[PDB]
């Protein structure tokens, strides 16, 4: 404990000397900068000087400035030498503090010869002791060292927060105590009102690096593998607080892009963990995946083949088979789970394509362990059996028009299969090949055009897309009826195959460009007209064909305007 | 953006960081060798109990002792621990300083052999209390598994076994002789296993995030420095075929036999074919490199220290199998006819072949061509 | 309910009413005997606000049953004590709790 | 291939030279340590394993094979194709149905046929003396413990009265020292040994514990004392036994309770394995027959297995607060 | 039989296409069979 | 007192009053959050009242002002009387 006494001095120190010396560094190199700026057409150096001081990182200028370590490289370096010596002198007192350089006069000299002493004079036994004396000898002989690893967690603060980092700490605190305790109702419902104190805190989004080098995210993680760990035998325990888990944790990625990869380093657990975690309401592991791995192209081409590989797996799996759940709640049997697979295609379509541009890298991987296992895309593309996307998007139609299918509804198994056959053509189309790499004619870009291809006709594409779809019909008394939207047929579906057939089968052709306009886009927008009234203008089916026009289908006829000639 | 408009809590922090990385980092220091000198040093127990003449072990024998005593306590699996770690560190800089030296006329024979004196009453220092036990004991409670554990016990058994003196060799081979564990080369094997090689998709996938520009979160880096994916665990790869270098260096018989033959144990594995197959698929990750890089005349300088590093991993496992053979052990020389090394050698010396003339041609290649041909006179 | 038992009488006029703090110097003893509570151990004396519902509904009567520097014994049965689920692992359900209740100071 | 179930006893039909290196075509039986039945072929069942009495030498004879051929042995090589002697069928593979082997019946039948796969020869690996000593004490044990099960059977629920109980004896003496010898075989190795010496022998002894507690001594003592623990006396005891058996009741009570807890000491899947029965020991605290005993037992379980604190009760915590009263 | 051994003979292999990418496959499905380049796998003796 | 129950009752007094607050600060300890306050920049890092060698001879550990923020301990007077009160979490 005084040893630690002495290292937290030496980290308050070095902070105190942080601002003393940067009020000192911030104010000359201001000074500097205004007096380059006050010299008149500066020259080359100038501008080198000028790029260097203004419109650089801050870190790299920061270590430009401090770059003055070695007498040899002190040159390149612009402080004065009167400032620079006051970062030399602590820095020379640090040394002092750390022990570099009869009775002993000090902590370290006092530590050191009392274990030298002590391991002379007797054989302890007690291995506890023996650890924790020669603990107490390591650190004594390189504390400085002991610095360099206290240092990541040493997080300066403005004086004006401290009463948000008090309480961010204090639950926190809250949090890491129950740890030791076993996960019950009153320690649910505690944990669930600190990780919503933390959410509030404004200092959680303020300063995303204090939180890191906290390692809160390493806590909450571990509250969640212990939730999961216990979860993982019959029904997950307290989905409630796995639902606070990544409510914090899917945050957390989006609070920073350092924290995404902090939190994609984890990756590999969620990924395991998601077949318990998918049936939750909630927010799942596989959503903390998503988060960690959307719109981040330095990790998304990081990410792994066996983790492509177990996603895959799982959404063969969920094909195979029917929601253990939903027999359970009595829907009717059918040895197909779609809500299962939806969420796993969900993932891939973000682990493939990110900031409108396919990655190559792992879409081929992910085509790859696609068509190894065929049993991924569920009774339709089945080798045998497998109809086709009018027949199993039709014949999903009549199962959601009787009760007796649909009925057993939180989740309706007739929009559940149109759901995760849109994710399914959104993710292959998705995962299609760059018009860049088709006009350079790469082979391996060609052979995934084809095998998309080969999958998915264009038949079925134009054909659903010309699929009759219910409006809100205006009946008695003014009662209209507005979609389920939830449980029938809805326009993002037909979005996500209408962007499969621009980027594979894409408009080449005029007389094909008129035979889609008239069927199924025509009457989508002539629809959307007539849904403009405003008696139906706030419907929530026009806002989704309006979305769904402006996204997918508008921007066709932008691309294809110069194909209308001769029309 | 400049510093002046920066907020004094955020500059402190990034003044932190600086600090951290540029000054005190850099700046080293030197205790090993003193704190393991006092830790050897018994101190008065030679005056204090003068009628015991086997005294209790020093603080030094004791510390070792710890750590055997945690090796050997039965678990399912190695777990992390700074204090082992540190202290590997310690011991491995305290016993090879005198390796380390811690134009130039060259080294009389008075001058070099008491550099070797002296680094051999260094690992004296250490193999007389146990760290020859030690080492093994904590390789074998790896199991296999990768880490810092196997990385900083493999190190300090380099820094014992340097010069490949018999007396650390003799120790570690009768205690595996005694104890008849197979966990210890079930380990080596599943760390040759797991000894990875030239990865050309990494390699693809890390050309297109470098070219790729980002942003990191504390102000703006055009691209953050990360380890290459590409030929991970180079050094410790390197340093494993090191030290079973360094166990079968000066022609100890006993040793070469051991390592291709267990016959008190009841497992047996063969080491040695355990290196061939490493230098195969060495041989087959480089060969697949070199093909990518065919068409390309020009080498990008990724791509060049890519295969330096390569290259100098396959060198330290030539030079583990030249040791493995190196004295004329018929078994080794026969395992070594019979197994796949002919075949690893023709691709090669296809390999070699081809870099010869395509690093020959471009002028900037000719320190790879150089270290290439080190290569190929190993 | 609840009855005061004179043990030392104090000056018998000023009663604490309604809207001021009360200090006392209890020593709560069980049904049984058993003592479970006391002041004088912690060397402070219980200092509440009188109405605001802080103590048990009995020893809040009790109080302002009694004056100043009046000992007596508050007798406060489980119906105005904690009663059915009592105290956790300190009174055991349904049990008669009885108090040596010493009003030493007001304020 | 850890357990005492795949050890097999390979001895030669001819007793002059049932010591010596077994050669190729000899004719020999093969027995199954624990169990102390023998390899056979029947022809309704196919490659069985049945008793010695039934045992013959036109059933039990096995040769090993040096290739699939028609017209010594060693560890490590040699890989031998196990072929009946009477007959020319060989120990073959039977494919299990894909449904099975998909759930995961990795096991395959045993038949006797001239399927000629390529995998139908076998490696021999001599077992450890530990396991060979251990298969032998477990068959003996066994064969003993339910001798004494059947036996507590036969007069169950039958009031002997007026002369002893017609059946045999009860093996008591066989049973009492048995136990003790198994208390012995199971004790815990000595504080005062080495750290290592100490940790090695904690193996052996674990290892030990795992073998029988597969084998079954475990449910087989838990047999026993559910047998005794019928009778609430030693007198209700003699009334069923008689009073020549009476006297020695509470003494195998508490040896089967002492050999559980050292059968369950520093064992995680042992005690694990009595999460079922932590209701049971709890039942049975109040016994005054061996109550030290029992109280051990449950502190065993307690102590090792983290998972039955997890099923603790109110119930059983007030049990336990029932001892102290 | 792992990757980069060698293909001894009466080996059961299987035989991807390299454009396609579809292994060599028996169909079965018909009283008659084909063969076909398909995603699914066929084992292959190599017999020479 | 005997001296399995001096250690008892003193270990007793430490589990009831003082464990969960000290387990709270020591994984408190890890962390060093230092706030920007002026008592901060007046820490020196050798004795700032002393110079020369007296400044180099080394403060004892724990006397100087620390200013890393650490959540103050909270306690509940332990009252066994009052009304009876989801709850919120009890204090030492």
């Amino acid at each position: 404990y005084f040893c630690d006494q002495e290292l937290q001095h030496r980290v308050e120190s070095l902070a105190a000397f942080a601002e003393r010396y940067v009020d000192k560094l911030q104010a000359n190199q201001r000074s500097r900068y205004a007096l380059l700026m006050r010299a008149f057409t500066m020259s080359a150096a100038e501008t080198a000087r000028r790029t260097r001081e203004f419109r650089s990182p801050p870190q790299e200028q920061i270590n430009m400035l401090l770059h003055f370590k070695d007498e040899a490289d002190e040159e390149d370096c612009p402080l004065p030498e009167d400032i620079r010596q006051d970062l030399q002198d602590f820095h020379q007192d640090l040394l002092a503090h750390c022990g570099i350089q009869k009775k002993p006069q000090s902590l370290q000299e006092l530590v050191s010869h009392m274990v030298v002493r002590w391991a002379q004079e007797d054989y302890v036994q007690s291995p506890e002791l023996v650890r924790a004396m020669f603990s107490l000898l390591h650190r004594q002989y390189d504390g400085l060292g002991e610095l360099l690893r206290a240092l990541p967690r040493a997080y300066t603060i403005s004086p004006s927060s401290v009463e948000d980092t008090m309480s961010l700490l204090e639950c926190l605190g809250q949090i890491r105590s129950l740890l030791i305790v076993q996960m019950g109702p009153q320690e649910e419902n505690l944990m669930i009102q600190s990780i919503g104190n933390i959410m509030n805190n404004k200092v959680f989004y303020q300063h995303p690096n204090l939180m890191r080098a906290l390692g809160m995210h390493e806590t909450v993680m571990e509250v969640m593998v212990n939730v999961l760990g216990g979860g993982e035998t019959k029904e997950i325990r307290f989905p409630k607080m796995v639902t606070s888990c990544c409510r914090f944790l899917c945050y957390f990625c989006r609070i920073s892009r350092q924290n995404q990869r902090s939190m994609f380093d984890h990756l590999s657990y969620l990924l395991e963990n998601s077949g318990i975690g998918l049936g939750m309401q909630g927010s799942t592991p596989l959503d903390v995946a998503a988060a960690s791995v959307i719109d981040n192209n330095e990790l998304a081409l990081a990410l792994q083949e066996q983790d492509l590989e177990k996603v895959v797996s799982y959404l063969a799996g969920c094909g195979l088979q029917s929601c253990p759940m939903l027999l359970a709640k009595g829907y009717p049997d059918i040895g197909w789970n779609p809500c299962g697979g939806e969420r796993y295609l969900d993932f891939l379509r973000f682990a493939v394509f990110v900031n409108g541009e396919s990655v190559e890298e792992n879409a081929n991987v992910v085509v790859r362990l696609l068509i190894r296992k065929p049993e991924c895309f569920g009774p339709a593309l089945r080798g045998e059996g497998g109809s086709g996307l009018l027949a199993a998007i039709e014949e999903a139609i009549r199962i959601s028009e009787d009760p007796a299918r649909d009925g057993p509804n939180r989740v309706h198994l007739g929009h559940a299969i149109m759901s995760f056959y849109a994710a399914l053509i959104d993710l292959l189309g998705r995962c299609a090949p760059e018009m860049h790499l088709i006009q350079a004619g790469k082979g391996e870009a060609l052979r995934i055009r084809a095998i998309l291809r080969s999958l998915v006709p264009l038949d079925d594409l134009v054909g659903i897309i010309s699929l009759p779809l219910q409006i809100p019909t205006l009946g008695k008394d003014g009662a209209l009826v507005q979609p389920k939207m939830s449980a029938s047929f809805v326009p993002d579906h037909k979005a996500s195959m209408v962007l499969f057939l621009d980027r594979v089968y894409g408009i080449e052709n005029q007389d094909f460009l008129l035979h889609v306009l008239d069927v199924g886009f025509l009457p989508d927008m002539r629809a959307a007209a007539s849904l403009d009234t405003a008696t139906f203008s706030t419907t929530e089916m026009a806002l989704a064909l309006n979305r769904y026009l402006c996204l997918a289908v508008l921007p066709l006829i932008t691309k294809c305007a110069p194909l209308f000639a001769g029309t | 953006t400049p510093l002046y408009n920066l907020p004094t809590h955020r500059a402190c922090n990034m003044f932190l960081e600086s600090y951290k990385a540029a000054w005190i980092l850099t700046e080293d220091h030197s205790f090993e060798d003193r704190m393991i000198d006092d830790l050897s040093k018994a101190g008065e127990q030679e005056e204090e109990e003068e009628e015991v003449e086997e005294k209790k072990p020093d603080p030094l024998h004791q510390l070792v002792l710890h750590f055997s005593r945690t090796a050997l306590t039965e678990k399912s699996k190695l777990d992390e621990d700074y204090l082992y770690m540190a202290y590997a560190d310690i011991m491995a800089k305290s016993c090879h300083l005198e390796e380390g030296g811690e134009e130039e006329v060259e080294v009389s024979f008075e001058e070099k052999e008491m550099e070797k004196q002296r680094l051999l009453y260094q690992q004296s220092r250490l193999h007389t209390r146990g760290a020859a036990e030690m080492v093994l004991q904590m390789i074998s409670a790896c199991k296999g598994e990768t880490g810092a554990m196997v990385s900083s016990t493999l190190k300090l058994g380099i820094s014992i076994l340097n010069g490949g003196n018999a007396e650390v060799q003799q120790k570690m081979l009768d205690y595996l002789k005694d104890k008849k564990e197979v966990g210890f080369f079930q380990s080596i094997q599943a760390l040759m296993q797991t000894c990875s090689v030239l990865d050309l998709n990494a390699f693809e996938r890390q050309n297109k995030a470098e070219g790729l520009g980002m942003v990191n979160e504390d102000g703006t880096v055009i691209n953050r420095q990360n380890g290459e994916k590409v030929m991970a665990d180079d050094e410790f790869t390197q340093d494993l075929f090191r030290f079973l270098q360094l166990l079968c260096e000066g022609h100890n018989n006993d040793f070469q036999n051991y390592l291709r033959t267990q016959t008190g144990n009841t497992t047996t594995i063969n080491i040695i074919i355990c290196t061939v197959d490493y230098l195969l698929r060495l041989q087959e990750s480089i060969s697949d490199f070199y093909w990518y890089y065919s068409g390309k005349d020009v080498i990008e300088e990724q791509g060049k220290r890519n295969f330096s590093k390569a290259m100098s991993v396959a060198k330290q496992v030539f030079n583990s199998l030249t040791e493995y053979i190196q004295g004329p052990c018929t078994g080794n020389q026969q395992s070594l006819a019979h197994s796949r090394l002919w075949d690893a050698v023709v691709g090669f010396l296809h390999v070699f072949a081809h870099m010869m003339m395509k690093l020959a041609q471009d002028s900037s290649q000719i320190e790879l061509l150089k270290e290439l041909l080190d290569l190929q006179k190993d | 309910g609840v009855e005061i038992e004179t043990i030392s009488p104090g000056d018998g006029r000023t009663f604490p009413k309604k809207g001021q703090t009360c200090v006392v110097h209890y020593t709560g003893m069980l049904q049984n005997g058993k003592k479970f509570d006391s002041s004088r151990d912690r060397n402070k004396p219980f200092k509440f606000r009188i109405g605001k519902q802080e103590v048990i509904k009995g020893f809040e009567e009790g109080a302002a049953q009694m004056s100043l520097g009046q000992r007596a014994k508050l007798t406060c049965t489980p119906d105005v004590a904690y009663g059915a689920t009592g105290h956790p692992g300190v009174i055991p359900p349904n049990a008669t709790l009885i108090f040596d209740v010493e009003l030493l100071n007001l304020e | 291939c850890t357990h005492a179930r795949s050890l097999w006893r390979l001895e030669p039909l001819r007793i002059s030279w049932s010591g010596s290196h077994l050669r190729w075509g000899q004719p020999l039986r093969i027995r199954h340590v624990t169990t102390g039945r023998y390899l056979a072929l029947t022809e309704d069942q196919g490659l069985v394993v049945v008793d010695a009495c039934k045992a013959h030498t036109k059933a039990t004879s096995f040769c090993f094979r040096v290739s699939k051929e028609k017209l010594e042995i060693k560890y490590g090589e040699s890989l031998c194709f196990v072929q009946h002697v009477a007959s020319g069928l060989w120990l073959t593979y039977a494919a299990p149905d894909p449904k099975a082997l998909r759930l995961g019946v990795l096991k395959k039948k045993a038949i006797l046929h001239q399927e000629g796969h390529m995998d139908d020869a076998l490696f021999l690996t001599r077992c450890q003396q530990e396991e060979s000593q251990a298969a032998r004490m477990i068959h003996s044990t066994a064969g003993l413990y339910n001798q004494f099960i059947k036996g507590l059977d036969s007069f169950s629920g039958k009031p002997r009265g007026s002369g002893p109980p017609a059946g045999p004896a009860l093996p008591i003496e066989a049973v009492i020292l048995s136990l003790q010898d198994l208390i012995g075989y199971f004790e815990p190795p000595s504080e005062e040994l080495q750290h290592e010496e100490k940790q090695s022998k904690l193996r052996s002894l674990r290892n030990r514990q795992s073998l029988f507690q597969e084998e079954g001594m475990l449910s087989l003592v838990l047999n026993c004392i559910d047998r005794l623990n019928v009778y609430t006396t030693a007198a209700h005891f003699a009334e069923y036994a008689g009073e020549e058996a009476a006297e020695s009741w509470k003494e195998i009570v508490n040896l089967l309770y002492e050999l559980l807890a050292s059968l369950i000491r520093g064992n995680r899947a042992n005690c694990a394995l009595f999460s079922t029965n932590l209701d049971w020991v709890v039942s049975k605290l109040d016994r005054l027959e061996a109550s030290s005993g029992i109280l051990e037992v449950l502190y065993c379980v307690l102590i090792e297995s983290p998972e039955v604190l997890n099923i603790i009760q109110e119930n059983h915590i007030k049990s336990i607060i029932s001892l102290l009263d | 039989r792992s990757e980069g051994e060698k293909v001894r003979v009466g080996d059961d292999l299987i035989l991807v296409s390299v454009s396609s990418e579809r292994y060599l496959h028996l169909s079965t499905a018909s009283g008659e069979l084909q063969v076909d380049a398909s995603f699914m796998q066929t084992l292959w003796n190599m017999n020479p | 007192l005997p001296g399995p129950l001096r250690a008892g009752y003193y270990d007793l007094l430490i589990s009831i009053h003082l464990e969960s607050a000290c387990r709270s600060r020591r994984s408190m300890l890890s962390e060093y959050i230092v706030p920007l306050t002026p008592e901060t920049r007046a820490i020196t890092l050798f004795p700032p009242g002393r110079k020369g060698g007296n400044a180099r001879r080394h403060g004892l550990p724990g006397v100087g002002v620390t200013t890393s923020l650490r959540p103050p301990h909270h306690f509940s007077p332990p009252c066994f009387v009052a009304a009876l009160p989801e709850a919120p979490a009890r204090l030492s």
